[PDB]
């Protein structure tokens, strides 16, 4: 019963139970094309899902390399880095899972095409932040979901929509993180903000701010790479 | 670095 | 080994993960012996993170419950959503309560530790006294007897500055407020706490306790919001 | 709702 599912996910969404949410819009996804608003909650359940890991694992990990003369306190944070990291590589393949198996091939519109293949290139990225000889191919994996992601949404979407500015920006940082490639990150990002400059003009008050979010997180990342 | 947030 | 459950405790604290930090912090309680000042803090900041994510969830989902009436399905759904939230919440307290009365009230051999654990008692009682709903006649003088223990005990033993006198009045006049609906009650009991140790500080040419400041911050901005 | 003690020690 997917309303019912939906209903629960909402609930969870609002208390704040990501887990409980996720498992939700992963029963929903495991039915068969999701809603403006199913995808979203989609989406939010396992950012949120996979953001706590990736804090928790950054926290840590950075015990681990820093811990000095402290041999078993060394190993314990190795060891509780490596448990942070097999949750979220395990959120990560659940989504990428769901995506290949059920959104991406059902997404009838650009603008869930988009929506999908940019989030394949996210949880790809995700894993490229942890993986140590997967690690080729997991970034080959992002690059071309979000490739495939960037091709449609410049031929279908105005460069003031939410999600192909954060596309851009979510592609630009995959460039400067993952391949250290920081030419092409700020080429993306600045082609996507000027891009975008030239319409806010067009734009109700509320798509206006919309849009000028992430062109904000845009210039911010520009301004950090430049420095 | 800033990556997307939802809407 | 205790040394390893405290140390996994600590970067459970770092990494956030404070479901993981509560599950140590009671298997050293459990060994025992009596917790270092350092081993409280790291039990009290993991539970009072685990049970607060709980309240916190009850309260909206609770919120909602409420305002469905007429939505048959939508309110069925978050009533059995708040009751899987409260049993999850139940646990914890209980949990807590168990460890506090067969180990850390017992152990304790300083007055200091014994207002902190009397208080916790009486602040998880309070979270249980949040949903319960008789049965709660009793939690509700379970947890005020706890606190009015420790309020006598601190009066006799730390200074009006003490932070866990002050943390202790702060949440006693809590559970006046919010749990006995006793606002006056509420209101003199933390205005006298605050009023005790602002003269102790306009006595002082030196600091007090460093965390006294942010308890006291908060005694005056309940009286604030308590009378609009 | 009330502010009560985050049990700080600092």
């Amino acid at each position: 019963d997917k309303n019912e599912l939906v209903q629960k996910a909402k609930l969870a969404e609002q208390a704040e139970r990501y887990d409980d949410m996720a498992a939700c819009m992963k029963s929903v996804t495991e039915q068969g094309e999701l809603s403006n608003e199913e995808r979203n909650l989609l989406s939010v359940a396992y950012k949120n899902v996979v953001g706590a890991r990736r804090s928790s694992w950054r926290v840590v990990s950075s015990i681990e390399q820093k811990t000095e003369g402290a041999e078993k306190k060394q190993q314990m944070a190795r060891e509780y880095r490596e448990k942070i990291e097999t949750e979220l590589r395990d959120i990560c393949n659940d989504v990428l899972s769901l995506l290949e198996k059920f959104l991406i091939p059902n997404a009838s519109q650009a603008e869930s095409k988009v929506f999908y293949l940019k989030m394949k290139g996210d949880y790809y990225r995700y894993l490229a932040e942890v993986a140590a000889d997967d690690k080729k191919g997991i970034v080959d994996q992002s690059q071309q979901a979000y490739q495939e992601a960037f091709e449609i949404s410049k031929k279908e979407m105005q460069p003031t929509h939410p999600i192909r500015l954060g596309l851009a920006l979510n592609f630009s940082v995959f460039y400067y993180e993952i391949l250290n490639s920081p030419e092409k990150a700020c080429s993306l990002a600045k082609t996507a903000f000027d891009e975008a400059i030239a319409e806010l003009d067009t734009l109700s008050e509320e798509s206006y701010k919309d849009s000028t979010l992430i062109m904000q997180l845009l210039r911010d990342n520009l301004t950090l790479w430049t420095s | 670095s800033y990556s997307s947030p939802d809407i």
